[PDB]
């Protein structure tokens, strides 16, 4: 009999994981503060990594990688990509970005002034969209600024934007598992270069009349998107987009591996990641963000969560494929 | 030549001290009867080993050490053991009934009755010193004497030797070999009372030593004898600079200068390699690069923690055996491009290196195999605060219910000293996070 | 890197390699604590012996 | 030399006390004449905890035999090891106590108590470092219960800085002599709550069930019950009588086992309990040790939570395997161990096994389920007290009804105190 604790009630993914473990009859849940656990479904903030791996006779596993915030924070990612030689500023798959404190202000202007000088695309986005640098800087003082993909791939019918969410699982041995099923969080509004710009699933259901016109929940899954690519552009999702996604995933994860690996550590880590990608009109893939505590598509919760138990949990705690192993 | 006085307090301190002086004798070629053939200046001298050993007219080399325990049984072992001839009885101080794993009992009730006798015996050794530089104090956190009496002794020493340095070798409590449920209480209590009086303290977590013995020496259930043999190796490599010719950490003041920029943050993490079982007939001798790379594996640290998530303030590499500086720098260059080594912005990223050509000595018939070269890294990393957080958490669980507190109040201690010592620990954890976290 | 302060002798040598530049209470006050603790002990015992006398 | 002074009072106390000295005398290689004939230095390394050394290298138990009538003590003096006891340490009266706490505590007992304390003082004065005292007695009678607790109160007055330890036999209607046993036990428990540091609660109900259900004894006698008790007493004192690191003296044991001063009543357990040549593996000892059917207090451990536990394994065995099995018990049933006392289970291992066994395990638990024992006594007490039944036996000795009311309230407080910590998280 194995034991585990739940310390993140708001976790929808591991709520299902916790439900699956109990339904196995070979796992027992303890109080959130009972130390004699095998598995910790930890909280998102201030997880006490320092208290793990100090229980004699307990192989302890936690569902987060200590130090992974460097990859899953707006400013952290930008700094990691510019400062890591494994990635370098010669990173062809990451949008030109700059960290701005309410610092790289002078650098953001040096490149901004060159774009208005060159008369080329000079639209950016701020987060933690405008062609005027002053409006962005005045806004942050009330973050990060990267180039806004003004030439994005638009789905038809609709002439509309979207983004790609990929779920990546990393086990205690640091194998990279890419869930075969992704989702396109689409914008049900046509793209206007002068709600249709932010593909967020929440902004689409709250500020879009056409929420659900083309696809249910503004979510197009890979089976359909692949067929569209074949019918519209005479290509496959694998060749045109998925190769670049796999390349970006392992590049990012292999970069921080020396800093977060638990290979020789007194406790073990696994973690589910959410990568968000943008595709341009020329079928180039861009990394937008990495989510350290992502949710899953309603339809795929069952399959993904079951794969977490198979490869991430039962692999360390055996009982009595839906992933792609990105080798490295 | 400046002398150092070693003080061993409680069972842990006494038994560990017994293992270190045994190892010192083997290293300096001092026989159990105190005679030292290689010592040509009979009955005197100011050599490097004279910082730890005095000399009698008959040629005996006597450890500059005092053993203190509120119970006689442990120190009776030294009185009748192999090296009984080393010490004169004035150095071995024992009581009748111990502190019963009760800090308050060791500090107030029983400590008050024996503190003056220990000081007088220590004063006797200080009077034989032409230039005393300070003390090395060995003790456990968890015992009633090692925790309670040590903190009282450290207080009085600051009064009677305000200028002298004081270094600790502290045994951090581990349930796999612990003997009292209240050891977290005694740990916080003695760390709070001793903090201002200690210049540099090397914590050894029994958990880490235990697992090292099981994993690298193939000991199913290690005993104190197994643990203390290994701890004496680490202690020896740390004090070798005081006992041998050299230019790194030549006096106790240099330990503070090289390892402790912030006074309260005076707990360097010790990492040792290699640990090879003597049962392995043939073993591949590890290189300078391999044993240096091992200095950044948590599995080899004296306290299990992750320096990757934390910043460095200083780093010393102490090599014993066949090591030349060229190989050290080559190994360091390689490691810097593969490890996560972050220093605080206000500190240089570097290593103070010391090499002693004499390879490590091993107790004949012990568990550690002879090796061609070994290294002890001393790194002041903020990651060692993980041990404080673990300890303060166990403290909080029990104290919220006042569990066992009556044992301490009954000895004259006030309940407020608990939260005061806990507040001090809370501040200590805050300091570490300021220095190590962005 | 940069090697500095190289010192050599018969028994070994030491040096420093840099990879990158940066960017008490008195005896009286103690005695009052001890005697105060011993006082509380005697008080608590006296109250016990008072309870036993009753 | 941390000497312990043993006291046994009343019929029950002197009968279990005598068996206890027969058992440990054999373990330490001492014969009925006081001479040593063992083959291991471990037998004598801590022999001074319970034995005085006399002329001719004789070993004399540091035991004081007390009773208000000579009957049981005359039997002890003629028993197997009767001659080993110091003659001057037999302190006895003639009137008896009539199974009456008031007689032992206030009238008949008061006349004899000073004589006992004279012998206690002579034993203590010659102690290099006196640990404290251990008393064997029952709570349902008059001498052991009434005079036993009077002795405890007067010993504490003269030796307030010494540990007070008792083996207290709890009455049960299943194994009962008189109907007033709940009165005597309730009055005694209040004394114990205040004036002992450690009390092993030995329930005659548990002893009988083990003899009947487990050992297959259809008609158990007191002699059968005492065989379990003397075997348990040998186990719980193993750490005191042999060299060791854990719970090796009375005060360190109390520091590990008593988180709150009044909650010092322990459930003892023993394994194996067999009706016999078969080898008992380390996993088997551990499961049986924590099995309620091996407990001596007739309380369900799963009805409460463990504040603290002391375990002792005796015999040649794998200490590695012992550590593994103890960790398995806690990690498998961690809900029954309070989480606000980390690492509250301590384990000791002694190389010398008890007589007849290659391996044994003794369990000492501070569980909140012990409240079931005090609730049982409180219900039986109240059933009679509400009608003042049998009170005249006590008012005739000078006691007032108020003192019964206070003893009732005190034990109900004790039950409420245990319930408080059974819900703490
Ligand atoms: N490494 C090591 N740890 C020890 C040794 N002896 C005891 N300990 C640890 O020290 C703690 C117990 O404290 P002790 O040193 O035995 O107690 P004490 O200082 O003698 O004080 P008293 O309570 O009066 O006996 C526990 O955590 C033990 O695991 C030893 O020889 N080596
Ligand atoms: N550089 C860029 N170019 C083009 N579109 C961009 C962009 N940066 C962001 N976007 C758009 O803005 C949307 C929201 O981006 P953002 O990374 O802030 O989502 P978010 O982090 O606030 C919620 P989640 O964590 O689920 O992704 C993206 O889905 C995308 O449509
Ligand atoms: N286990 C055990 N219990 C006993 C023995 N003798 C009496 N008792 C119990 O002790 C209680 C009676 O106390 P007793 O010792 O006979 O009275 P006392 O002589 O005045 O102390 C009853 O609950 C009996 O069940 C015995 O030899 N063994
Ligand atoms: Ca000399
Ligand atoms: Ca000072
Ligand atoms: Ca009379
Ligand atoms: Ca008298
Ligand atoms: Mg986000
Ligand atoms: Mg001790
Ligand atoms: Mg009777």
């Amino acid at each position: 009999m194995y034991t585990f604790v739940v310390r993140d009630e708001n976790s929808s993914v591991y709520a299902e994981v916790s439900r699956l473990l109990l339904a196995t009859g070979q796992w027992k849940r303890l109080r959130k503060d009972n130390p004699r656990f095998n598995l910790m479904l930890g909280e998102r903030n201030r997880l006490p990594f320092g208290r793990l791996g100090h229980e004699p006779g307990l192989v302890q596993l936690v569902n987060y990688y200590r130090g992974a915030d460097k990859l899953c924070r707006k400013a952290s990612l930008v700094k990691l990509i510019k400062t890591s030689p494994e990635l370098s500023e010669s990173c062809t798959w990451f949008p030109e970005s700059y960290v701005i404190y309410p610092d790289e202000r002078e650098v953001f202007l040096a490149a901004y002034n060159r774009r208005r000088e060159g008369r080329e695309g000079n639209v950016w986005i701020a987060k933690s969209i405008s062609s005027e640098a002053s409006e962005l800087l005045d806004f942050i003082d009330e973050h990060v600024i990267q180039k806004y993909l003004e030439k994005p791939l638009l789905l038809e019918p609709g002439h509309r934007k979207f983004d790609i969410r990929s779920w990546v699982l990393v086990d205690h041995l640091y194998n990279i598992y890419l869930y075969r099923e992704g989702v396109l969080r689409t914008s049900s509004e046509p793209y206007n270069s002068a709600t249709c710009h932010l593909t967020n699933h929440c902004i689409q259901k709250e500020y879009s009349k056409n929420y659900g016109r083309y696809e249910e929940g503004n979510e197009m899954f890979f089976e359909e998107f692949n067929q569209y690519l074949m019918d519209a552009l005479n290509t496959t999702l694998e060749n045109s987009i998925l190769l670049q996604i796999k390349h970006i995933i392992r590049s990012c994860l292999m970069c921080i591996e020396p800093a977060i690996s638990t290979k020789h550590l007194h406790y073990q880590s696994f973690q589910l990641f959410g990568f968000d990608f943008m595709v341009d009109e020329e079928l180039k893939v861009w990394l937008i963000e990495v989510n350290g505590a992502p949710a899953c598509a309603q339809k795929l919760y069952a399959e993904l969560c079951q794969g977490i138990v198979d490869v991430a949990i039962s692999s360390v705690f055996p009982l009595a494929s839906i992933f792609i192993k990105l080798h490295h | 030549m400046r002398e150092c006085i070693s003080i061993h307090v409680g069972q842990a301190g006494v038994q560990i001290g017994n293992a270190c002086w045994e190892l010192y004798c083997l290293e300096h070629g001092i026989q159990p009867d105190g005679q030292m053939p290689s010592d040509k200046t009979i009955g005197g001298g100011d050599d490097s080993f004279n910082t730890f050993f005095s000399e009698t007219g008959a040629g005996k080399h006597v450890p500059r050490a005092v053993f203190v325990d509120l119970e006689p049984t442990v120190i009776d072992e030294v009185r009748t053991g192999t090296y009984r001839q080393l010490f004169h009885p004035e150095q071995l101080i024992t009581g009748k009934e111990d502190a019963a794993n009760n800090y308050a009992r060791g500090h107030y009730t029983i400590g008050k009755e024996i503190i003056d006798l220990v000081l007088d015996r220590i004063r006797k050794l200080a009077d034989q010193c032409t230039g005393l530089q300070g003390f090395l104090v060995f003790h456990s956190f968890g015992g009633g004497t090692g925790s309670g009496f040590t903190s009282l002794l450290m207080e009085r020493l600051s009064v009677d030797y305000g200028k002298k340095s004081k270094l600790e070798f502290s045994i951090y409590p581990a349930p796999q070999v612990s003997t009292a449920v209240v050891e977290p209480y005694n740990s916080i209590l003695t760390t709070h009372t001793t903090l201002e009086h200690s210049d540099c303290a090397f914590m050894v977590d029994n958990e880490a030593i235990y697992d090292i013995c099981r994993r690298n020496l193939d000991i199913e259930r290690p005993t104190y004898t197994n643990l203390n043999r290994l701890i004496s190796q680490i202690v020896s490599s740390i004090t070798a600079s005081l006992r041998f010719d050299g230019a790194l950490n030549v006096d106790l003041t240099e330990f503070q200068t090289n390892l402790v920029p912030y006074p309260r943050i005076h707990f360097p993490l010790a990492t040792y390699a290699p640990v090879i079982s003597a049962e392995k007939a043939y073993h591949e001798q590890l290189s300078v690069a391999e044993i240096t790379n091992a200095c950044f594996e948590p599995a080899n640290q004296m306290v299990k923690c992750d320096p990757r998530h934390g910043k460095y303030m200083a780093c010393c590499l102490l090599y014993r055996g066949d090591v030349v500086p060229k190989d050290v720098n080559a190994a360091i260059a390689t490691i810097k491009t593969k490890r996560s080594i972050q220093f605080v912005d206000w500190c240089p990223t570097g290593f103070k290196v010391g090499i002693n050509y004499q390879p490590p000595t091993v107790v004949p018939g012990g568990d550690l195999a002879k090796v061609q070269r070994a290294v002890c890294m001393l790194s002041n990393t903020t990651a060692i605060a993980e041990a404080w957080a673990r300890l303060d958490h166990k403290f909080d669980l029990m104290y919220a219910k006042r569990a066992f507190v009556h044992w301490y109040v009954g000895e004259g201690m006030e309940e407020g000293e608990f939260s005061e010592a806990r507040e001090d620990m809370a501040a200590l954890e805050k300091d570490y996070e300021e220095v190590g976290v962005d | 890197m940069e090697v500095i302060e190289l010192n050599k002798c018969t028994s070994g040598q030491s040096f420093e390699v840099i990879l990158k530049p940066p960017s008490d209470p008195s005896l009286e006050e103690i005695q009052k604590k001890l005697e105060a603790a011993e006082e509380r002990r005697k008080y608590q015992e006296a109250e016990l012996l008072k309870h036993l006398a009753e | 030399m941390r000497e312990i002074v043993h006291i046994q009072a009343g019929q029950c106390g002197n009968q279990i006390g005598a068996k206890f000295w027969e058992v440990i005398s054999d373990e330490h290689g001492i014969d009925p004449t006081g001479s040593y004939h063992g083959d291991s230095d471990l037998q004598l390394e801590r022999i001074n905890v319970y034995y005085n050394e006399a002329t001719g290298n004789k070993y004399v138990p540091r035991a004081i035999l007390v009773d208000l009538e000579p009957g049981t003590m005359d039997s002890v003096r003629s028993g197997p090891f009767g001659q080993i006891f110091r003659p001057d340490n037999f302190v006895f009266g003639q009137s008896g106590a009539g199974n009456n706490w008031a007689k032992g505590h206030y009238t008949e007992g008061a006349e004899l108590v000073d004589s006992v304390l004279d012998v206690v003082r002579k034993e203590s004065e010659s102690c290099d470092c006196l640990q404290g005292f251990q008393l064997t007695h029952s709570l349902g009678g008059g001498t052991g219960s009434g005079m036993g607790t009077l002795l405890i109160s007067k010993i504490r007055e003269e030796y307030p800085d010494r540990i007070m330890n008792t083996f207290s036999v709890m009455p049960s209607p299943k194994v009962s002599d008189t109907v007033v046993e709940p009165y005597n036990a309730t009055l005694s428990v209040h004394q114990l709550v205040e004036n002992t540091d450690e009390t092993y609660c030995i329930d005659n109900e548990a002893l009988y069930d083990i003899c009947f259900r487990t050992l297959k004894l259809t008609t158990p006698t007191y002699g059968d019950l005492n065989h379990l008790v003397s075997a348990t007493m040998s186990g719980v004192t193993t750490c005191l009588r042999f060299p060791g690191q854990l719970n090796a003296d009375l005060r360190k044991l109390a520091v590990n086992m008593v988180p709150f001063p009044r909650l010092h009543f322990f459930m003892p357990g023993f394994a194996p309990l067999t009706s016999q040549y078969r080898a008992l593996t380390v996993p088997e000892l551990t499961q049986q040790m924590f099995d309620s059917k091996n407990m001596m207090a007739a309380c369900d451990p799963r009805h409460g939570r463990y504040l603290t536990v002391a375990a002792i394994f005796r015999g040649r065995m794998s200490m590695k395997e012992v550590d593994e099995q103890m960790l398995n018990v806690q990690n498998k049933n961690s809900s029954y161990f309070v989480e606000w006392i980390p690492n509250n289970v301590k384990t000791a291992v002694c190389d010398i096994p008890p007589r007849g066994l290659k391996m044994s395990a003794t369990f000492i638990g501070n569980s909140t389920a012990i409240q079931e024992l005090f609730k049982r006594i409180s219900e039986q007490f109240t059933a009679m007290f509400r009608r003042k039944a049998f009170l005249h036996w006590y008012t005739g000795e000078g006691m007032d009804e108020m003192e019964f009311t206070e003893a009732e309230s005190n034990m109900n407080d004790l039950v409420s105190e245990y319930q408080q910590y059974q819900d703490a998280t």
